[PDB]
RNA sequence: CGCGACGGGGUAUUGUAAGUGGCAGAGUGGCCGCCACGAUCCACUGAGAUUCAGCCCUUUGUCGCUCCGAUUCGU
RNA sequence: GGCUUGUGGCAGCCAAGCGUUCAUAGCGACGUUGCUUUUUGAUCCUUCGAUGUCGGCUCUUCCUAUCAUUGUGAAGCAGAAUUCACCAAGUGUUGGAUUGUUCACCCACCAAUAGGGAACGUGAGCUGGGUUUAGACCGUCGUGAGACAGGUUAGUUUUACCCUACUGAUGACAGUGUCGCAAUAGUAAUUCAACCUAGUACGAGAGGAACCGUUGAUUCACACAAUUGGCCAUCGCGCUUGGUUGAAAAGCCAGUGGCGCGAAGCUACCGUGUGCUGGAUUAUGACUGAACGCCUCUAAGUCAGAAUCCGGGCUAGAAGCGA
RNA sequence: GUCUCCAAGGUGAACAGCCUCUGGUCGAUGGAACAAUGUAGGCAAGGGAAGUCGGCAAAAUGGAUCCGUAACUUCGGGAAA
């Protein structure tokens, strides 16, 4: 007979199965539509999640009633050192989807992506690569790897460029194995592309020449882990009356007589967190350039001077010294996990999308506790330099 | 103009809120929210500034015995106010009004919310302290 | 400049984007700066009376 | 070659440690102001204690270890 | 459960008449043709070396004979509201009083509070109020023992570690590692309100809209913890009862002695952030255009077109594959 | 499941509970982790029975001293109202 009362499942069938992710660093699945007419651009970038913050701005949103009005909001702090460009990849298209043609690298290698082709680093020999840079050292060998290059200029359709993190700058993440993605090239020709990704060989591309202030941006990457989880966490099944024999966080049918099965739309317990997510419409209200004010946290109305990190250090992360983004909202993870940043797969053209952000406050009190001292001397002088 | 954003909700059917007029009665119980569609097993639920259907349970023996309707003035579960800040009431506070928001009474005892007074002006006229 | 208020309780500078306000059946305003304070105040406990509090600070001259 | 064990600093929680002194202290018992008892109070003292165990930085400083091995894998 | 469909429910044909006029906007008397198995009967084919027998709770999926939402045709459609019909099951369909109830009835909210199936879904999922053992009371019946599709009150709800299914977890997938492609499967967003349009269109008046746009909200989903809130055996610090170590100091015992605060971690619409775009089409309205010298959206050939479909995006990644 | 004798100190009304002395004893197979579900014990913002057949369960009350104590009543009670 059908069911008494009606209200919407629980938990989404879009996001089956709920396993641990494959990977720890957040793949691309879609790479944004490429436009010829438009320059060569990087569409993606890594970073490291280091933690939360608030901030104070004034809105300027007409016929809202924050209008003029002042509104306090979280941020997430991503730090996102320079990447560096190591080798690129040209695909060709195919009645079977994109097939990978050939990879080039650049002559020198960090040890740090080295670390990355190694389960044992310290133990190995050490040999990876050592061969191949070797034809960089001969004529032959150089006209070889240009040959290599002008075949991915006449057949590639899609360039990537192989891109990996200077994960050493950050002493926080105990981690000396760099992450090392592949990252589209839009705009232009192939042959630019592919002149575009051959120049950056070995050398350093900021996160501003990829992403900026005030734009949306997607955020990649592999949720909190739970472990095993029952079905009232896991799928938000409601608890079952106190007097249950043999317990009441379950489902109480889980299928009816006929089909004489269980089917894959009921909930059961199982791994909880952990998974790959894509989240969409990140705004940037803030780009950290090293060596610069806007590294630090003052703003045209708060001029106390003072950085991005709050006293004590952002737990569990460390001091935040490298470039990095004030992202609105929340970011996948736990602190200290890689993330990979993507441009919107959209037409941002929506009033929130183009409002202009100017910050008012930035908090840097610690985190640790009910932090109440914006700096270190501000502590220091309330205790009469303690 | 705009809208006034979600508040915390801490007043569900069945709850007993003090009058804030001076109608005679004493207390409100709340039997239901206008606006609210539900959900299976959600008890409805007001804020300040909502509309919801009372009975005056202690008042004035006129006023028993009969369904009217409310706007909330005050709570003591805390929300979060736009810049940041959680705001809470010594107590659960209503005024009776009719179906077009006009006041039944004709003054307010005790402060009253900013989110209710924004939405009903004749009750922010009868007001004494908007905060 | 930034608007920053005072602990009711404890005196504390408070700066924007928290704090705790708490209003008084006779229209009062109290801003806490956390529920330390919150608690304290309403178990009534005197701030005068709380060693680590300002106004117990400047009541014996420290 | 960094790591590890101490320690220090940063950060945070509690709320002012023990000891010493007091012409603070409701009073009371002896002696000829002195002595004794006294919860509590004041000064040293936003003091002391705790703070990664899944917090941050780190030799000013101290100390140790840097690898005995084992199991497999071939176009 | 099966056959049957009288009965129950739903639908069609004829056109006497109703509808101020006017058979057919909307209705359909007298007759007549069907569908359905969400009613109850009829039967006794399966089960009596046992298929756990009411309802509710919980949870998923399915149907359409569509209550609301999207796009349209019709009207005795001025507007507003309402009614009839079409494509349509994508999304939603609630909080309560009384009753064991199914059913019902009322209060209230809402865009709406549509109807059903899945062994009258679902008891090794619960619950046990009812029914349906043994105790007991009443009424009626019986000489009596006792009887009552009459009322009443008390009355043990057992077992999974097997196989499969389902959920996750390793492994296998021909050296090892890194970066990738990708068949295929899953899939998700949803509805409302305010302001403006506008007291405008329309109308004698009363009354009284809509698209665009702007700002919020509901249900849902996926994350997240800067802030607020919650949880303490941080047994972190303080306070404190009884006992105890000759006192002080410092501790310990009372399975966490008790109390206040309590970082961290975890966590809540009790907190915060985010939730998407092309193509082909349905109903329907049209273009050109014959058959049929005219006419005609149709026959050949075309267009617009939706909560539709497919893709894209999102989740997974094959004894699939590349560099 | 099975009759009975002896019975310390403190707290307190008390062979109540809690702690201790004499005497007895650490006898219950151990180790490492800290998932779901469970059993036992807890706590919780705002609301306060809306849950459910039904307040089931839990919470709240609780000792002593002073004040004060209604209907009704068989005059005794009710009453620790
Ligand atoms: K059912
Ligand atoms: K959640
Ligand atoms: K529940
Ligand atoms: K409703
Ligand atoms: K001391
Ligand atoms: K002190
Ligand atoms: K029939
Ligand atoms: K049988
Ligand atoms: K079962
Ligand atoms: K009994
Ligand atoms: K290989
Ligand atoms: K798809
Ligand atoms: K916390
Ligand atoms: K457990
Ligand atoms: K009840
Ligand atoms: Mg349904
Ligand atoms: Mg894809
Ligand atoms: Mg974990
Ligand atoms: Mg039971
Ligand atoms: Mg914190
Ligand atoms: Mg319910
Ligand atoms: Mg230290
Ligand atoms: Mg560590
Ligand atoms: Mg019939
Ligand atoms: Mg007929
Ligand atoms: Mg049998
Ligand atoms: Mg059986
Ligand atoms: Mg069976
Ligand atoms: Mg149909
Ligand atoms: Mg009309
Ligand atoms: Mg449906
Ligand atoms: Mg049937
Ligand atoms: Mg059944
Ligand atoms: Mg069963
Ligand atoms: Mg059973
Ligand atoms: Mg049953
Ligand atoms: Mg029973
Ligand atoms: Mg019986
Ligand atoms: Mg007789
Ligand atoms: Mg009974
Ligand atoms: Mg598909
Ligand atoms: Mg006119
Ligand atoms: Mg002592
Ligand atoms: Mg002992
Ligand atoms: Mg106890
Ligand atoms: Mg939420
Ligand atoms: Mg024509
Ligand atoms: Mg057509
Ligand atoms: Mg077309
Ligand atoms: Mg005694
Ligand atoms: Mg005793
Ligand atoms: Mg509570
Ligand atoms: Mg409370
Ligand atoms: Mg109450
Ligand atoms: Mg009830
Ligand atoms: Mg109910
Ligand atoms: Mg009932
Ligand atoms: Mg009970
Ligand atoms: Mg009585």
């Amino acid at each position: 007979s059908h069911r008494k009362f009606e209200h919407p499942r629980h938990g989404s069938l879009g996001f089956l199965p709920r396993k641990r992710a494959a990977r720890h660093r957040g793949k691309v699945k879609a790479f944004p539509k490429d436009d010829p007419s438009k320059p060569c651009k990087l569409t993606a970038f890594l970073g490291y999640k280091a933690g939360m913050t608030h901030i104070v701005r004034e809105v300027e949103k007409p016929g809202s009633k924050l209008h003029k009005k002042e509104t306090c909001e979280a941020v997430t702090i991503v730090e996102t050192p320079p990447m560096v460009i190591v080798g690129v990849v040209g695909y060709v298209k195919t009645p079977r989807g994109l097939r990978c043609l050939n990879t080039v690298w650049a002559q020198h290698l960090s040890e740090d992506i080295k670390r990355r082709f190694y389960k044992n680093w310290c133990k190995s020999k050490k040999k990876a690569f050592l061969k191949y840079s070797k034809k960089y050292e001969t004529d032959e060998g150089k006209k070889d790897i240009q040959a290599q290059l002008e075949k991915l200029k006449k057949y590639a359709c899609v360039i990537r460029v192989l891109a990996h993190t200077q994960i050493r700058k950050m002493k926080g993440l105990k981690q000396k194995k760099a992450h090392l993605m592949e990252i589209q090239v839009n705009g232009g020709s192939i042959a630019q592309k592919v002149d575009f990704a051959y120049g950056f060989f070995e050398k350093q591309v900021p996160v501003d020449a990829v992403f900026q202030k005030d734009e949306m941006i997607d955020i990649i990457g592999v949720t909190k882990g739970k472990g095993y989880e029952g079905v009232v966490t896991r799928w938000g099944v409601t608890r079952l009356p106190r007097k249950t024999h043999r317990g009441l966080r379950k489902v109480a049918c889980i299928g009816a007589w006929h089909p004489a099965r269980v089917s894959f739309t009921v909930a059961r317990a199982g791994q909880n967190g952990y998974h790959h997510r894509t989240e969409m419409n990140k705004k940037v209200y803030k780009l950290g350039k090293v060596g610069q004010e806007s590294h630090t946290a003052l703003t045209e109305f708060d001029r106390t001077e003072k950085d991005i990190t709050p006293i004590g250090g952002f737990p569990h992360y460390g001091v935040v010294k490298e470039d990095y983004l004030l992202i609105k909202g929340c970011c996948v993870g736990t602190k200290k996990r890689v993330v990979t940043l993507r441009q919107s797969l959209l037409n941002q053209t929506s009033r929130v999308a183009l409002e202009e952000i100017k910050l008012k406050f930035i908090d840097t009190s610690s985190k640790f506790g009910h932090g109440r001292f914006q700096t270190t001397q501000e502590k220091q002088k309330f205790y009469g330099r303690l | 103009a705009g809208n006034k954003f979600r508040m915390s909700l801490g007043l569900p059917v069945a709850a007993t809120v003090n009058c804030a007029d001076n109608t005679g009665a004493k207390n409100l119980y709340i039997i239901s929210v206008k606006g609210i569609k539900g959900r299976l097993n959600r008890l409805p639920s007001a804020c300040v500034g909502d509309m919801v259907m009372a009975t005056v349970k202690k008042g004035k023996p006129d006023l028993r015995k009969k369904v009217m309707p409310a706007v909330i003035v005050r709570q003591r579960k805390p929300w979060r106010r736009k810049d940041g800040v959680f705001m809470y009431f010594e107590d659960n506070a209503g005024v009776i009004v009719n179906p077009k928001g006009e006041m039944k009474g004709s003054a307010i005892t005790g402060p009253i919310g900013k989110e209710c007074a924004d939405l009903w002006p004749r009750i922010a006229s009868a007001a004494n302290a908007i905060v | 400049v930034l608007k920053t208020e005072l602990c009711r309780f404890s005196g504390a500078k408070i700066y924007p984007g928290r704090g705790i306000r708490f209003i008084r059946s006779d229209s009062q305003v109290f801003l806490f700066v956390n529920s330390k304070c919150k608690h304290y105040f309403h178990n009534k406990l005197k701030p005068s009376k709380l060693t680590w509090t300002a106004m117990y600070r400047k009541q014996h001259k420290k």
